[PDB]
């Protein structure tokens, strides 16, 4: 893929109507911990552990403890010049009547706190709980969600195991429900939300140039977003570490942090 | 479609 930042501005000077795709990579540069990685744990656990049905079915006390703790950390961490850059992009380019929308599998809502309004949370939010029992979706951003999670969480090997009974987690305050209270998370092995699914394909359909920023591009179906907009003939340019599975689908491939190239980009 |  081509290398050339000048030959990308000449397309980003003209595009009316820009997608931004962005995965862990924007989060990490913030350093927003994954637990993806190798290496990259929780107690004795990673996300593909604790992020599941089947961690939430056996053991719903310590995936909340695992979801407070990452809702906490969230206080100590901000926006970076990725998120700041893609944010005042969408400033400056409203105000000329030309259109960018950020689709983001992050769940840390970073790109929000830098001021991005066009925003599809694909994966859901840290920061919204949903009711096991009734289905319905609230934003949260409480700390501790709830009394018995107050000072747990604690990331540390050896750190025991709050064991919540599951009345004393977060529970849906809609009259007569209350219910067993989830992150409003999308997890391995769940699907994405139809709805928001018909707004990405939407978008995907009508832009005229599109960034993927920060992924692997090999979560699913996420990973099928950017080459759809190949397909058109639209320009598809990666802002990777290193390359991907995908990067030889793509007109450009911009190596390095998105902090670092992405500024220049969409200046 | 379902998260990989
Ligand atoms: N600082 C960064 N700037 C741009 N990309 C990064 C940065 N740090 C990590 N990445 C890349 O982001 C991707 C992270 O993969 P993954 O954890 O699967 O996230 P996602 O699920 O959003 O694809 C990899 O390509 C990784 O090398
Ligand atoms: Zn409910």
């Amino acid at each position: 893929p081509s290398s050339s930042m000048a030959d990308f501005r000449k397309f980003f000077a003209k595009a009316k109507h820009i997608v931004i795709i962005s995965g862990a990579g924007v989060s990490a540069e913030s350093g927003v911990p994954t637990f993806r990685g190798a290496g990259g744990y929780w107690r004795k656990w990673q996300a593909q552990d604790l992020a599941t049905p089947l961690a939430f079915a056996h053991n719903p006390s310590r995936v909340w403890e695992f979801y407070h703790y990452r809702r906490e950390v969230m206080g100590s961490k901000e926006p970076n010049a990725g998120h700041r850059a893609i944010a005042e992009c969408e400033t400056r380019l409203g105000k000329q009547g030309r259109r960018v929308v950020v689709i983001t599998l992050n769940i840390d809502e970073l790109h929000r706190k830098a001021g991005t309004k066009n925003l599809l949370e694909i994966h859901g939010s840290l920061f919204k709980t949903r009711c096991t029992s009734c289905g319905v979706v609230a934003e949260n951003y409480k700390s501790p969600i709830c009394p018995a999670l107050s000072g747990k969480g604690a990331p540390e090997p050896g750190t025991q195991d709050a064991s919540i009974p599951v009345e004393k987690l977060p529970r849906c305050e809609e009259a007569g429900c209350g219910g067993l209270l989830r992150p409003h998370v999308v997890w391995f092995g769940e699907n994405l939300d139809p709805a928001i699914l018909e707004e990405v394909d939407r978008e995907l359909a009508h832009c005229d140039l599109c960034l993927v920023v920060g992924t692997s591009s090999v979560v699913y179906p996420a990973a099928m977003f950017a080459p759809q907009v190949a397909a058109r003939g639209v320009p598809v340019a990666e802002f990777n570490t290193e390359t991907t599975p995908a990067t030889n689908r793509f007109r450009f491939h911009f190596q390095g942090p998105c902090g670092t190239t992405l500024p220049e980009a969409l200046a | 479609f379902s998260k990989q």
